[PDB]
């Protein structure tokens, strides 16, 4: 189903959301900037 | 060195030996003025006239005028005003360069080269407006210093523009093999012979000058005493203004023989704008080459009439502040002709 | 850090390598062929040399050259010229005596416009080949070219012919001041066609060399 | 999809920077692949040589020599010892990386194809996809050096193919406006992919496995899922018409980056499908784009012959 994906996609996508960098803002020190 | 800026107020050539008399009230220091002249003799005419054998004599008893004064009080504005258009054009000109959008240029790396040495100029100058305004001088260094910088800035625009005439006549005329013979890092050696050149040819001009109480003379050891002002006369000379236009001579002449060949007249604006900017170098740098070859035939008592003496010294000035207004003049006519350059103000603006 | 500074070492001797490379490559002058199938005529008679595209290495003059021919490419013309900015100039191969077989002058005039209207080679000239020319008199004979230049209004001397061709060749130029198309009639000498090659290659050089100046 | 996300809290404006430029070219760049390593990124160039990029340290560390000058495309294998590039030779040239001696050198020269080599991709350490301009898609392998699978299913110029997340699925976009899966293991189409209007150009797997988004001359991406196939969620921005050449995905998919060849690079939101940021670092032209595996850092291409990297 359309919705059954997009829902599926949305549960994804925030599940890895605090781990993307780009997302949230992380230390200079940390990445390797 | 630099000639037109001095504390010049009299000056003897005509008259040197003298009888010992009586008439004798005092000598004057004209070698503190200007160390080009030696020490005057003043009689007791109520007027400025003027050896070994009077020396002894004097010890036992005990002109240029003043239109230098008000001119160089002009004189001195007309250097502050050319500094903020001049500086702000060449430092305008020097980021447009290096913000290029096609890096590794020949032209542009030469161009931007001719930029810093015309800025070399202008950073000079306010030194010897400083020493004007004041009598003052610098740690009796400074004076040198600016000396120095002065001439390098001369010697390097002039011989920067020479090359780009040189890279031009190439690039058009032998594309065939220029390709081969030039790219960027030979342009950058090029380059940095052309500034070592510079450097040697200016350290002899600049190399015996001891800032005096307030201005720049010279030690000129007794060997050299005359061979320093007449090298230095000549060099600036012959590889100033002579040897250039022979060689932008033929050059130009042969870039518009081959756009004449090949039918590109049409669209040689480019080459033209160089030339236009190439032949207002002469216009401007002709009254100062014509009057320093005139007093350099002073020696020879060319000119050995007072009057005559004091025009070419006012002639030698206002030249060197038509060689002012030029240096921050050449960035205007960037502006006039150049396309990409307009809107490069208009970018910033 | 020994580790470290022997990888900037490297990395400073590799990249000054590569910048070698490139002004070797920027050394060597790049052309471009095309046509309507009918080309490469000028490499055959070339008489000496040194796949998508043929890269045929010759030097004339002590100017290297470098010819690569894109006939052999069946998919979309416009996707794969892109990346052909930066040549000096294009070789434009024609066969004189195509009016006749079919349709396929219209095929050159529409390859021709489109070429000059692709928004990406408006800095590079086009130079232009007439192949076949040693047919096109007794192809001319019978065949009035009324078929393939309708109202040529013109008579069937071979001067006038070739004359009114190489201003069909001109219309197509929309744009006459960047670019400046170079025709020759191909002959069986090959000095004469390469002395045109190298003089249409001296010219863009030297168009090309006034545009690097910093005021543009 | 928007109706769906009308309640999420777009992500906002983002002030992304340069964080280290590379200037290593003298050439425009078409294409350009992250490692597995996260720190090596390959580009390719009209010079006639491979590099390859360290981007931690702003250095290059391989310089191979390419006999085609004019490669139109590059790779980057998993494993990190062989590296792929394309070329209008119609071959893919594989060469190792330090794997004998230290030195690089050619290990196998592909041929076989008739069009134009658009993009390579490296499926696994020894079986390779590429894509040519013939219309059709072969897999090759190193070890024999011949296409292992062909698929002609398309009817169009090929550009651009990308590798799901398991190694086992890809797809590819071509001039007409239908693109359609592919299957390495059963070989023959499965799903068909419509709803655009001009040529495809940039094609790229959501991490998740489940959609791609891909970018076409139009000025518009869309996506498409495995399960609605009806392009759920298509994104515009209704103020320029120039078309769109590299299209990548974040780690978790929410930030996308688009190549718009209007001399920037236009970042947008997967789901929110509005503006998050622009990247008008580029003179130029801008063809390469790709985001890390582990989204530490992103690095864009274009055609001003520089590379930056976006943290
Ligand atoms: C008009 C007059 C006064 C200007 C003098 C012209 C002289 C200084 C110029 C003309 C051409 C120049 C040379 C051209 C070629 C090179 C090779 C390069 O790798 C080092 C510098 C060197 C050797 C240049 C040094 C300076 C040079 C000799
Ligand atoms: C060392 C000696 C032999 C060099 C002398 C070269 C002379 C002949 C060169 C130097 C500059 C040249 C001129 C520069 C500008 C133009 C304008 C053009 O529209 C017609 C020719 C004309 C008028 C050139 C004629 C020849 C010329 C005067």
């Amino acid at each position: 189903k359309v919705s059954k994906a997009a829902a599926d996609l949305m549960a994804y996508c925030e599940a890895h959301a605090k781990e993307d960098p780009l997302l949230t803002p992380v230390p200079a020190s940390e990445n390797p900037f | 060195q630099h000639h037109g800026v001095t504390k010049c107020n009299i000056t003897c050539s005509k008259m040197t030996s003298k009888i010992p008399v009586a008439l004798l009230i005092h000598y004057q220091q004209n070698q503190a003025s200007c160390c080009k002249r030696a020490i005057i003799l003043e009689t007791r005419q109520h007027r400025l006239f003027c050896e070994q054998w009077v020396k002894d004599a004097m010890q036992h008893l005990d002109y240029i005028g003043d239109i230098v004064v008000f001119g160089t009080v002009f004189l001195s504005i007309f250097y502050s005003v050319i500094f903020a258009i001049g500086l702000v054009g060449n430092l305008l000109v020097v980021f447009a360069l290096t913000n290029s959008k096609k890096p590794k240029s020949v032209t542009d790396i030469y161009l931007l080269n001719l930029a810093l040495s015309d800025l070399l100029f202008v950073a000079t100058l306010p030194f010897w407006t400083h020493y004007l305004i004041n009598e003052k001088g610098l740690h009796n260094a400074m004076c040198k210093f600016t000396t120095a910088f002065f001439f390098i800035g001369f010697f390097g625009s002039i011989f920067f523009l020479t090359v780009i005439s040189i890279d031009r006549y190439l690039a058009i005329v032998l594309a065939a093999n220029s390709m081969n013979n030039r790219t960027v890092q030979h342009g950058v050696t090029i380059s940095l012979g052309v500034w070592a050149a510079a450097i040697l040819v200016a350290a002899p001009q600049f190399m015996f000058t001891k800032q005096k109480e307030n201005e720049c003379c010279g030690d000129y050891p007794e060997v050299l005493q005359e061979i320093w002002p007449v090298l230095r006369n000549v060099e600036t000379n012959f590889l100033g203004f002579l040897l250039p236009l022979l060689i932008m001579s033929y050059c130009y002449f042969r870039i518009i023989q081959t756009l004449f060949s090949s039918k590109n007249h049409k669209k040689a604006k480019a080459i033209k704008l160089i030339l236009l900017v190439v032949i207002v170098f002469f216009l401007f740098w002709t009254p100062y080459n014509v009057v320093i070859f005139l007093e350099t035939l002073k020696l020879y008592d060319f000119f050995p009439s007072c009057d005559m003496r004091k025009d070419l010294r006012l002639a030698l000035s206002v030249t060197e502040t038509v060689a002012f207004s030029h240096c921050c003049l050449n960035p205007l006519i960037y502006a006039f002709a150049g396309e990409k350059f307009r809107r490069y103000l208009y970018h910033l603006y | 850090s020994a580790e470290d500074k022997a990888a900037v070492e490297r990395s400073k001797m590799i990249d000054r390598n590569l910048r070698e490379d490139g002004e070797k490559a920027a050394r060597e002058v790049k052309l471009l062929l095309l046509g309507a199938g009918e080309s490469g005529k000028c490499t055959i008679v070339k008489q000496m040399k040194i796949t998508g595209i043929v890269e045929t290495h010759f030097t004339f003059k002590d100017l290297h050259f470098k010819m690569f021919d894109v006939t052999a490419q069946r998919s979309e013309r416009k996707k794969w010229i892109h990346c052909f900015e930066g040549v000096t100039a294009i070789i434009f191969c024609v066969a004189l005596s195509d009016y006749d077989l079919v349709n396929r002058m219209h095929a050159s005039m529409k390859l021709f416009d489109s070429i000059c209207n692709n928004k990406w080679f408006t800095d590079t000239s086009i130079i232009l080949f007439l192949n076949k020319k040693d047919l096109f008199e007794e192809k001319i004979k019978k065949s009035p070219l009324t078929i393939c230049y309708p109202e040529y209004a013109g008579s069937n001397t071979y001067e006038e012919a070739a004359a009114y061709i190489q201003c069909q060749f001109e219309d197509l130029n929309k744009r006459k001041d960047t670019k400046e198309i170079y025709t020759h009639f191909t002959c069986s000498t090959d000095t004469k066609n390469v002395q045109f090659v190298f003089d249409a290659v001296t010219d863009v050089i030297i168009k090309n060399n006034l545009k690097d100046c910093g005021l543009f | 999809l928007s109706q769906i996300t009308n309640n999420i809290d777009p992500v906002g404006r983002i002030q992304m920077r340069t964080r280290r430029t590379l200037r290593g070219h003298l050439a425009k760049i078409y294409a350009m692949h992250w490692g597995t390593d996260s720190r090596l990124l390959v580009s390719a160039s009209q010079d006639g040589k491979l590099i390859i990029w360290d981007s931690y340290t702003t250095n290059k560390v391989h310089a191979i020599p390419l006999r085609s000058s004019w490669v139109m495309t590059c790779a980057y294998a998993p494993s990190g010892n062989y590296v792929a590039c394309g070329g209008l030779d119609n071959i893919c040239s594989i060469y190792n990386l330090k794997t004998r001696e230290g030195n690089v050198r050619v290990s196998r020269e592909l041929a076989g194809h008739t069009g134009y080599l658009s993009c390579c991709r490296f499926l696994d350490d020894n079986q390779i996809v590429t894509s040519s301009g013939d219309t059709t898609c072969a897999l090759w392998d190193i070890e024999t050096g011949q296409q292992t699978t062909t698929f002609t299913g398309h009817t169009g110029d090929v550009m651009s193919l990308s590798l799901a997340p398991d190694t086992r699925l890809f797809v590819s976009g071509a001039c007409d406006a239908s693109a359609k899966l592919w299957d390495v293991r059963e070989g023959m189409c499965r799903q068909t992919f419509t709803g655009h209007e001009s040529d495809i150009n940039a094609i790229c797997f959501f991490p998740n496995g489940n959609a791609f988004a891909t970018g076409s001359d139009d000025a518009t991406c869309r996506l498409f899922d495995l399960r609605a196939d009806q392009e759920l969620m298509t994104y515009s921005h209704d103020n320029i018409i120039c078309g769109i050449t590299s299209v990548s995905f974040s780690k978790s998919g929410r930030l996308l980056l688009a190549g718009y060849d209007d001399f920037n690079c236009n970042v947008w939101d997967a789901l929110k499908a509005d503006r998050a940021g622009v990247l008008a670092g580029h003179d130029n032209r801008v063809s390469c784009l790709g985001v890390t595996d582990d989204g530490m850092a992103v690095a864009t291409g274009s055609w001003d012959s520089f590379l930056k990297i976006w943290n």
